[PDB]
């Protein structure tokens, strides 16, 4: 009778699946955390994991078993093909995604930096018509540098902030936002203003490399 | 993430952007909870009116606490009640 | 019947192309960010999944 020793073995099956969903979950909630987002295998494997749904296939059996008190009885005899056949899919379907999922070595990827990337948000008082002003100008001017200026402590960094996070909300066709604060030195430190570029382009950054060939590398890659 | 950073014992208005901490928004579900000596330290944070003065302990609780630092040969000559001992 | 069995590994082998597609296009862009241009080979194999 391999219709025991196969439920057995499909039992073993789902304990041992269990195991694995609980260990790549594991790993890919760890890779999570770390922002980076899950990789797509690794998604459609727990997918179809989810969809296994062995306890249909367990209640049918516990079914059957409230009828299984006399073999000879081939009453309930047909009822077996359909069990005899569902008990090996759900087997050799158990123990592929076994064989798929304990290969699993990379669970995650570093998502592609976002268009905007938030900046904290102060309650504003009275910023309306100067962002409608500075609104206006970056859509409908025709030169494409805008300078701002205004007496010291007015609303200015201020001021970018809430534009920045405001071009979240609206639709528009810039690529990338990038948010360099050149008040850290007024002798201009190169390297900070390069990393935060390169780190906003998710660009390799270099350590080694000469400041005007990044210089000349970023220019190109802005360029596009 | 809905965080719950308790800040102990902060002297001096820092920037919680700067160490990495994000100020928390009536849009997010966050609460930040800091301690301080100085009340112009928790006003500087944007903590006004959420304020709490810590309310030094009352006498009940003076005495509790105090006979809880006595060995058992002096909490003998002090616990009692009924009668009265200088 | 092994056309409900096979049509059910096709939808399998769609999800798994999907994903395989999303991550190697992934790379690919991160490449191009580089200023790489794209192997041509997986240009062909693109090329080929875009047209299945
Ligand atoms: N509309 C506003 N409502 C409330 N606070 C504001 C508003 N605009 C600016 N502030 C406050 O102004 C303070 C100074 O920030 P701000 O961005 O205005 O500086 P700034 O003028 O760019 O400074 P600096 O020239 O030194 O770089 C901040 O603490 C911010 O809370």
């Amino acid at each position: 009778l391999h219709l025991k020793s196969n439920w057995s073995d499909l039992d073993k099956a789902k304990k041992l699946l269990l195991a694995v969903e609980t260990t790549v979950r594991a790993r890919v909630t760890a890779e999570v955390d770390k922002l980076n987002i899950c990789d797509p295998q690794v998604q459609v494997w727990l997918r179809r994991v989810e969809e296994l749904q062995l306890d249909a296939i367990d209640e049918d059996y516990s079914q059957l078993r409230k009828y299984s008190c006399l073999g000879q009885c081939t009453i309930h005899a047909h009822r077996r093909a359909s069990i005899g056949r569902r008990v090996l899919e759900a087997l050799d379907e158990a123990n592929k995604l076994i064989e798929e999922g304990r290969r699993f070595k990379k669970f995650g990827f570093k998502p592609l930096p976002k268009i905007v990337d938030p900046l904290p948000q102060i309650k504003t008082f009275g910023l309306e018509t100067m962002l409608s002003q500075l609104y206006d100008l970056f859509e409908k001017g025709d030169s494409n540098i805008i300078g701002v200026w205004g007496q010291g402590g007015v609303g200015k960094t201020t001021l970018l902030h809430v534009f920045n996070n405001d071009l979240e909300k609206k639709a528009h066709d810039y690529q990338v936002v990038i948010f360099i604060e050149v008040s850290n030195s007024e002798a201009l430190n190169t390297v900070e203003i390069q990393q935060t570029i390169s780190e906003r382009l998710n660009l390799p950054w270099n350590d080694a490399e000469p400041i005007a060939k990044r210089a000349r590398f970023l220019i190109k890659a802005l360029g596009r | 993430k809905r965080f719950v950073i308790l800040l102990d014992d902060v002297r001096k208005k820092f920037c919680l952007e700067d160490v990495g901490i994000p100020t928390p928004d009536i849009n997010s579900q966050s609460k930040l909870i800091l301690t301080s000596r100085y009340r112009e330290v928790c006003f500087q944070m944007n903590a006004q009116r959420s304020l709490i003065e810590m309310q030094i302990l009352g006498n009940d609780a003076s005495w509790e606490l105090f006979l809880s630092k006595l060995s058992t040969e002096t909490s003998a000559a002090v616990e009692p009640l009924g009668s009265q001992s200088a």
